[PDB]
Parts: structure tokens; C-alpha cells; sequence
């Protein structure tokens, strides 16, 4: 079997340090190179470091080159990616792969093997509590037809953020938006549902709405005006 | 014994023309090139095309040899090939006939199977180790001949017949017989149409292997030479250069060429197996330059440029040590393969062009009724047709001693190097 | 660098259908090309490593082929597992690793019109000293669309967001959400408010309003 | 100024066939896509068809696909549509428009003048 595995990832301030490490299982790191991947959110892949071992060369990304440093060793089979003056573009996931040596079959398969990813977040902000707001469908229209409902989950901090409809009891018709950063750092959310233009379905509605890191469940009752 | 079209069937009575000046400086130099190129091939002998080359030039010795004296014994007397001896009457005719039209079609029909030879051996590497042997080579000769033979006895068993040509000398195939019977027409159109059948194929042939000659010449330029020459250039480039950043552009460039030529394959043994060792000592050569392409790399990364200059310097050593020998056997196949496709294209040319004339003179006057003159159209006609006949073995080897001998040949790569 | 350019970015096609990717490579790498297969939130997958070569596990209705410096991805037929992200990479050296720009490919269906809606801030809102006003679209095909949002005869282009989710598993379509935001200096100095909708499939554009 | 001409239609028997075409007159169609629509006597336009760019698709309505196919040839710069197993509530008066982006917003805003075609 071989396996690599990452670690080390997590909330960081700007300015911060970091520390990832990855662990080779089944085959020996002496034998092989290793590369440092990362992919920005909403974004494409993109390479940022390299280590080979038994010729201890080196080499590293213009977007990275003079902040980072890769290391490894072989007692322990280990190597070391070290994050030093991070700023709010390195934000991302980031993934370990090996490659094979000259000559042979080795070097013509590049990157057979990936890792797992590890996030890694920069921002300068305290956990807060959702907010959450109704959103007020209009007056009697489109009787025949449908109406639309929802609440706003806003200015919350850090991901993410839990949203059900009554209790779990309403699933059709429900679209939960991805979340939106802002200008502010904080984040933003809309549910929305559809229903029967009778008496707004002649029942109330109810959002509700989960935050692990603040432990907080706010409830919000929806009403037509 | 009496025709208007052919008034010199019976004639025996020759005119004294310059006919035997002529046929005797013409005779003269055929066997003087007869010789002169049997001792220039006899030394190389001691490639089954220069055998069948050879083959060649000694049936049309032979031939030419027996055919002469006849005539110059016919000429003695003073008279017509009709009668020389009493008891011999109208057979000197029938056996110059009979061997003039033997040897025309045995002279064909090996050159069709040496052009045949050459554009498969060119095109079907497979089927030309697999099959023929020179043993089984060497014997295509004697089949040839003896096909010739049983062509040319026909007219023996009746289908056709032969006349004789004024003055007094020749004798050849009837042609016209006053619009006659079916049978001679038929013999006279069956032999111009098997000449030009065997024509169109020589050409065909010459044209098939001039395209895959071509094409092998594309395929190799393309494969080794481009990449050789990028290799050498950057080589120039990086001697030249001054900065790490120009020198690791120059080495990703020799990366890409030498993996590309790597993946090349040299002329010969294009029939081998990749596991041929021939195949693993290319491959290990450019595995061992490429590493030590890895080796500058690593060593410029660091801002360090004179141990990348120096790693230079030995891919120079092994780059003449290891690859230069596949390069010259390729050139060196490739100038051969030309020379020989040019022989035999040189010989075709002449074969149809001098072979031409007897095909339309027995194409046009076979589905025509009686027309013109019958004394000097018909006559002055038949003998150009002759004539262009016969020039066939007398022409064929000088132009081959030509070609070979030693000075010219050294003259001909010279004006080769030219362009 | 070694630039690498691909091409289509949003592909359109069913089940069954013959798909072709197209990548451009700005110099000659010789044969070292590789295509890489990513789904959301997981890693990426190796699928041909030389150019033309299939790595051992990969099914063999993906082939790769060169011509020069223009490489070709193609997948004959296609499986409901194939709807994904592919991506391109060049390798000639350790130090020098150069990926392409990818290329979703996406579910074919037929044309719907999007249903509009619009809301206003709320009172619990309007306390704390913010305000918020939505445009909903719903259920619409292709992906494309256009949304304005006026005031009193006059374009606004200050705060206004937007989001859209992924294709549905039941009918595959798209809805969308743009959140338009102000303070009470500027909320309560105008008085009519409107959402303009345009579409491919829309002969004129939808409006919805609300008067404060 | 920029028109479009559409060349076809007439009373053709019920289960028949048909196929228009739109032409390219003033600044031609470039890098665009053209849209075809209905316009039924007692309704308003609904939608038919779209031909996009030259690598991307064609898009059909709901009703129209399974019979019509939208194609172009960019060499003579026109569009054609083409109809199969017509119906009686297929007649309406058929409309060619153009769309003045290139990011496939559609404002269509470059209508030509129309097509009657009957059907029974």
C-alpha cells in the first residue's frame, strides 16, 4: 500500500506562521521527490515547492520563493512544508505528491500519487453570531400561481453554517445559497422556499438556523405583512 | 513469292550501301562495351541487384556474340539471307528472327523483375528478409530465359511467321499481310501488347520506390537531424552565454530535443525488435546524455554557471562518443539506396523510349486498310523501327560503365554535393 | 514559463455523446503530458501520463493523442461518472510544472425562462440600522443571466451581490440571489425600487417593483 | 442600421415539412447567435430555438425539440430552420432576432418583420 498524509492546517492571523507535514506509509521517502500543490477557492491547481532527498535539492514557486521552506528526513520518513509571513491570498487547500528518478519508467508517471488536502485560512476576525432576518413575501399576488419565502443568516464568522425549514420538516423547494464573503470579513446566507398561493399555505413558517463555533440556535417564524 | 507491300521478300540481290560500314563500327563497339563492363564487374563479384545487373550484361553478350557472325558471313557472299548453303535453305531467316525476338523479350522481362526487386526491398522490409534467399536469386535468369523461349517458339507452331527485310540481311515479323488473316495480325498485336504491358510496370515500379525512397528521407530528416542541430546550437548558445536564467531556458530547450531524438529510429533495421541491442545502445546513449542534461540543471539552479559550463563540456565528450555512428550509417544507407534507384532509372528511360516505335508501327498498321506508297513509306519506316530496336543492346552497358567507373563516379558525387 | 492554454471552459453534453478537449502548449515539451480528473472536494486522479499512455485502473474510453504542440483529450462515450472538472499539466523538468485552466463539463436539457420575486427589508432589520433588498431567479436554463437593479430612474452600481448554486440532481437547472445593500441615508431618500430580468429565453425583459 | 430577411413559409398540408432561413443584411452576424420565435394569432412570442457560436451547441424549447433543427453556415453568413411532422397549432408568424453581446446575454433587439406560415 502507499499513502500520504497531511497535517497541520488552521485558522491563522495575517502575519502568522504555519507548519505542514506529511507523512509517507508503504514506501520510503529516500526513493522518491516531493512536490507542494495548492488550489485557491473557486480557483485552478497550482504547484509551489519541491524537495528531493538523497540529492538535497530544492527549488520553489515565484509566488512563494524566500517565504516558505521545505524540509525532510529520513529517520522519521517525514517532509516538512514551513509557512512563515502568510497574507490573505494563500488561503487555500493545499496537497503533497511524490515523482519518480531518472531513468525509466519512474520519471515518465509524474504525479501517480496525491495526498489528502489541508485548508488553510488568513484572516483577521473574532467568531461572531448569524444574525437572522425575515424575508417578507409581497401582498396577494399571483394567487393562482406561487410565492416565495426566506430568511437571511447574515454576518456570521467562521465557517459554516447549518439552515433547515421547519425543524427539518420542509426539503422540496428549499435553495441554501453558498455563503458570500463580504467586505467586512463576516459572511452572509439566504434560504428561500416556494409554496401554494393559499393563505401562504395557511400555516407559518419556521428557519432554523446552527453555529458550532459559538454554540448558538437562533429561531426565526416568518409571517406575510 | 510475289507482294507489292513487300517487294524484298524474294530479292536476293543486295544493294551496296554503307549497310555493313554501319553494322560493323556498331558491332565493333557493342562487344568492346560488352567487355570493357564485364571486366569492371568481374573484380567487385568474385546486393542481389548488381547480380542480377550482371546476369544482364551477360545474356546480352552472349547473345550480341552469337548473332553477328551470321550476318557477317551472310554479308561475305555477297548475298541474301534467303540462301547461303543448298541445304539450308530459309532457315538463316527464321533463326535470326527467332533469337532477335528471344533475346528483346528476356532483356524486358529482367529488367522488370530487377525494378520489381528494388521497390520491394525498398518498400516491404518484412517480405524481403522473410522470403527470398540469393540462392532462389540467382535463378530468376534461366526462368526468364526459358520463358522467352517457349514465347518466342509460337511462331513455330504456325500461329505466326516471320519475313525477310531488304537488304538482304534482316529478318523480323510479319506485319501488315494485306489486310489479311487473323493470325499473324494476331501474333503481331498479342507481342506489342505483352511490350507494352511490361513497359507501364517498369514505370510503375520506378515511380512506387522513388515515393517511399522519398518518403524514408522525410522521416529520418525530420526524426534525427532537427533535433541534432537544436542540440548543437544551444550547445553554441550556452558556450556563448553569460547569465544562469539564459542558460536554463538553453538547457529546456536540449531537454525537449533530446527526448524527441530519443525517440527516433535510424534507417537500417527498421524491421528490428526495440530489444535489439543495436536499439538498447541508442537508448542508453541518450539516457546518459540526459542525465547529465539533470546534472547542469541542478548545478545552475544554485547561481553557479561555470560547473554548469563544465557539465557542458562532457556532454560534448559523450555526445561524440556515443551517438555519431548511428548518424554516418544512416547518411551512408541513404546515398546507396539512391544510387542504385538511379541506375535503374536510367536503364528504363532508354528501354521505352527505344522500344516505342515497333509498338505503334504494328499498332497503326494493323487496323488500316491499303494506303500510301509501299516504297519508301513503308520500307524507310520499318527500317527506323528496326533500327531503334536493335539500339537497345549496344547502348545498354556503356552507360552503366559510365556511371561506375571510378573517376566519374567520384565526378557525379561531386556534382551531387553541388546543390 | 510554459504556457498552456485550454479550450472549451463550460461544456454542454448528455449521456452517450463524443466529447474532445483541446490544449496548447507555447513551446515543445516533447511528449510529457499528463490529464488530471477532479471532483468537488476531493483530489486530483491520473488519467493518461505521456501523451497517449492509460494509467493502470483508468477505463480505456479516455484516450489521448499529440500532434506537434496540440494535444487532444477524448472521451468516446460518456457515463453519468464523467460529469467533472479536467485538467492539463506539462512536467520537462522537476523545477518547471505548468497546469491548464479546466474545463467543467455540465448536463444538457431544455430551455426555461426564470421566475422572478422580489422582498423588502423587514422591520427587525430596519431597527438595527441596515438595509437589504433581494431579487430571487429561479429555476432557469441556460446558465446565463442578466439582472438590473434601479432606482428613480437611475442605474445603481454600488452594493450589490450575488450567488448562484449548483445544478439540481431532478431537473438540473440554476437559481440565483442578488442581495442589494444601503444605509438609511440613502433608503429612505427614494421611493421606488425595481428588479429587471433578461434571458436567451425571454423575448422582453421581466420586471418586478415595490413602491416604499 | 442593421436587417434581417426571412425567406419561406405558405399553406403547406398538415404533417407536412418546411425550412426557413435569415439573412445577414447591414453589419452581418460576426461572432453572435441567432434566435427564432413564434408569434401565435391570439398569444404572445414564445420561444423556439438559439444557434450559439460555432463550437458551442444549438438550444431548443420544450415543444419544438424532437422536430425542428437549427443550423448556419457562416460562409454565406445565414441561418436555417428546419420543421418535420407539422401540427395545427404549429401555424404563427415566425420572427428572427439577433442579440447585441457576446457573453450570451440575450437583447434581442434586432427583430426582422416576420413569416406567416399556415398550416390546414
Amino acid at each position: 500500500e502507499v499513502q500520504l498524509v497531511e497535517s497541520g492546517g488552521g485558522l491563522v492571523q495575517p502575519g502568522g506562521s504555519l507548519r505542514l507535514s506529511c507523512a509517507a506509509s508503504g514506501f520510503n521517502v529516500v526513493d522518491f521527490s516531493l512536490h507542494w500543490v495548492r488550489q485557491a477557492p473557486g480557483k485552478g491547481l497550482e504547484w509551489v515547492a519541491y524537495i528531493s532527498s538523497s540529492s538535497g535539492s530544492t527549488s520553489y514557486a515565484d509566488s512563494v520563493k524566500g517565504r516558505f521552506t521545505i524540509s525532510a528526513d529520513t529517520s522519521k520518513n517525514t517532509a516538512y512544508l514551513q509557512m512563515n509571513s502568510l497574507r490573505a491570498e494563500d488561503t487555500a487547500v493545499y496537497y503533497c505528491a511524490r515523482w519518480g528518478y531518472w531513468p525509466g519508467e519512474p520519471w515518465w508517471k509524474a504525479f501517480d500519487y496525491w495526498g489528502q488536502g489541508t485548508l488553510v485560512t488568513v484572516s483577521s476576525a473574532s467568531t461572531k453570531g448569524p444574525s437572522v432576518f425575515p424575508l417578507a413575501p409581497s401582498s396577494k399576488s399571483t394567487s393562482g400561481g406561487t410565492a416565495a419565502l426566506g430568511c437571511l443568516v447574515k454576518d456570521y464568522f467562521p465557517e459554516p453554517v447549518t439552515v433547515s425549514w421547519n425543524s427539518g420538516a420542509l426539503t422540496s423547494g428549499v435553495h441554501t445559497f453558498p455563503a458570500v464573503l463580504q467586505s467586512s470579513g463576516l459572511y452572509s446566507l439566504s434560504s428561500v422556499v416556494t409554496v401554494p398561493s393559499s393563505s401562504l399555505g395557511t400555516q407559518t413558517y419556521i428557519c432554523n438556523v446552527n453555529h458550532k463555533p459559538s454554540n448558538t440556535k437562533v429561531d426565526k417564524k416568518v409571517e406575510p405583512k | 513469292m510475289k507482294s507489292p507491300f513487300y517487294r524484298c521478300q524474294n530479292t536476293t540481290s543486295v544493294e551496296k550501301g554503307n549497310s555493313a560500314v554501319m553494322g560493323g563500327v556498331l558491332f565493333s563497339t557493342g562487344l568492346l562495351g560488352n567487355l570493357l563492363a564485364l571486366g569492371l564487374l568481374a573484380r567487385s563479384g568474385l546486393s542481389v541487384f548488381y547480380m542480377l545487373v550482371c546476369g544482364l550484361t551477360v545474356t546480352d553478350l552472349l547473345g550480341k556474340c552469337l548473332l553477328s557472325p551470321v550476318v557477317l558471313a551472310a554479308y561475305a557472299q555477297n548475298r541474301s539471307l534467303r540462301v547461303l548453303a543448298p541445304a539450308l535453305d530459309n532457315s538463316l531467316c527464321q533463326a535470326f528472327a527467332f533469337f532477335m525476338s528471344f533475346f528483346g523479350l528476356s532483356s524486358t522481362l529482367q529488367l522488370l523483375a530487377m525494378a520489381l526487386e528494388r521497390w520491394l526491398s525498398l518498400g516491404h522490409p518484412f517480405f524481403y528478409r522473410r522470403h527470398i534467399t540469393l540462392r532462389l536469386g540467382a535463378l530468376v535468369a534461366p526462368v526468364v530465359s526459358a520463358f522467352s523461349l517457349a514465347f518466342c517458339a509460337l511462331p513455330f507452331m504456325g500461329f505466326g511467321k516471320f519475313v525477310q527485310y531488304c537488304p538482304g540481311t534482316w529478318c523480323f515479323i510479319q506485319m501488315v499481310h494485306e489486310e489479311g488473316s487473323l493470325s499473324v495480325l494476331g501474333y503481331s498485336v498479342l507481342y506489342s501488347s505483352l511490350m507494352a504491358l511490361l513497359v507501364l510496370a517498369t514505370v510503375l515500379c520506378n515511380l512506387g520506390a522513388m515515393r517511399n525512397l522519398y518518403a524514408m528521407h522525410r522521416r529520418l530528416q525530420a526524426d534525427l537531424e532537427d533535433n541534432w542541430e537544436t542540440l548543437n546550437d544551444n550547445l553554441k548558445v550556452i558556450e556563448k552565454a553569460d547569465n544562469a536564467a539564459q542558460v536554463k531556458d538553453a538547457l529546456t530547450k536540449m531537454r525537449a530535443a533530446a527526448l524527441d531524438a530519443q525517440k527516433a529510429t535510424p534507417p537500417k533495421l527498421e524491421d528490428k525488435s526495440p530489444d535489439s541491442p543495436e536499439m538498447k545502445d541508442f537508448r542508453h546513449g541518450f539516457d546518459i546524455l540526459v542525465g547529465q542534461i539533470d546534472d547542469a540543471l541542478k548545478l545552475a539552479n544554485e547561481g553557479k554557471v561555470k560547473e554548469a559550463q563544465a557539465a557542458a563540456e562532457q556532454l560534448k565528450t559523450t555526445r561524440n562518443a556515443y551517438i555519431q555512428k548511428y548518424l554516418e550509417r544512416a547518411r551512408s544507407t541513404l546515398l546507396e539506396e539512391l544510387d542504385a534507384l538511379l541506375l535503374l532509372a536510367l536503364m528504363t528511360v532508354l528501354f521505352t523510349m527505344c522500344s516505342l516505335p515497333v509498338i505503334y508501327r504494328a499498332y497503326y498498321g494493323a487496323f488500316k486498310d491499303v494506303k500510301e506508297k509501299n516504297r519508301t513509306s513503308e520500307e524507310a519506316e520499318d527500317l527506323r523501327a528496326l533500327r531503334f530496336l536493335s539500339v537497345i543492346s549496344i547502348v545498354n552497358p556503356w552507360i552503366f560503365i559510365i556511371f561506375r567507373s571510378p573517376v566519374f563516379r567520384i565526378f557525379f558525387h561531386k556534382i551531387f554535393i553541388r546543390p | 514559463d510554459i504556457q498552456m492554454t485550454q479550450s472549451p471552459s463550460s461544456l454542454s453534453a448528455s449521456v452517450g455523446d463524443r466529447v474532445t478537449i483541446t490544449c496548447r502548449a507555447s513551446q515543445s515539451v516533447s511528449s510529457a503530458v499528463a490529464w488530471y480528473q477532479q471532483k468537488p472536494g476531493k483530489a486530483p486522479k491520473l488519467l493518461i501520463y505521456s501523451a497517449s499512455s492509460l494509467y493502470s485502473g483508468v477505463p480505456s474510453r479516455f484516450s489521448g493523442s499529440r500532434s506537434g504542440t496540440d494535444f487532444t483529450l477524448t472521451i468516446s462515450s460518456l457515463q453519468p461518472e464523467d460529469f467533472a472538472t479536467y485538467y492539463c499539466q506539462q512536467y520537462l523538468y522537476y523545477s518547471l510544472v505548468t497546469f491548464g485552466q479546466g474545463t467543467k463539463v455540465e448536463i444538457k436539457r431544455t430551455v426555461a425562462a426564470p421566475s422572478v420575486f422580489i422582498f423588502p427589508p423587514s422591520d427587525s432589520q430596519l431597527k438595527s440600522g441596515t438595509a437589504s433588498v433581494v431579487c430571487l431567479l429561479n429555476n432557469f436554463y441556460p446558465r446565463e443571466a442578466k439582472v438590473q437593479w434601479k432606482v428613480d430612474n437611475a442605474l445603481q452600481s454600488g452594493n450589490s451581490q450575488e450567488s448562484v448554486t449548483e445544478q439540481d440532481s431532478k431537473d438540473s437547472t440554476y437559481s440565483l440571489s442578488s442581495t442589494l445593500t444601503l444605509s438609511k441615508a440613502d433608503y429612505e431618500k427614494h421611493k421606488v425600487y425595481a428588479c429587471e430580468v433578461t434571458h436567451q429565453g425571454l423575448s422582453s425583459p421581466v420586471t418586478k417593483s415595490f413602491n416604499r | 442600421q442593421v436587417q434581417l430577411q426571412e425567406s419561406g413559409g405558405g399553406l403547406v398540408q398538415p404533417g407536412g415539412s418546411l425550412r426557413l432561413s435569415c439573412a445577414a443584411s447591414g453589419r452581418t452576424i460576426s461572432r453572435y447567435a441567432m434566435s427564432w420565435f413564434r408569434q401565435a394569432p391570439g398569444k404572445e412570442r414564445e420561444f423556439v430555438a438559439v444557434a450559439r457560436r460555432s463550437g458551442d451547441g444549438a438550444f431548443y424549447a420544450d415543444s419544438v425539440q424532437g422536430r425542428f433543427t437549427v443550423s448556419r453556415d457562416d460562409a454565406k453568413n445565414t441561418v436555417y430552420l428546419q420543421m418535420n411532422s407539422l401540427k395545427p397549432e404549429d401555424t404563427a408568424v415566425y420572427y428572427c432576432a439577433i442579440d447585441s453581446d457576446t457573453f450570451y446575454s440575450g437583447s434581442y433587439d434586432y427583430w426582422g418583420q416576420g413569416t406567416q406560415v399556415t398550416v390546414s
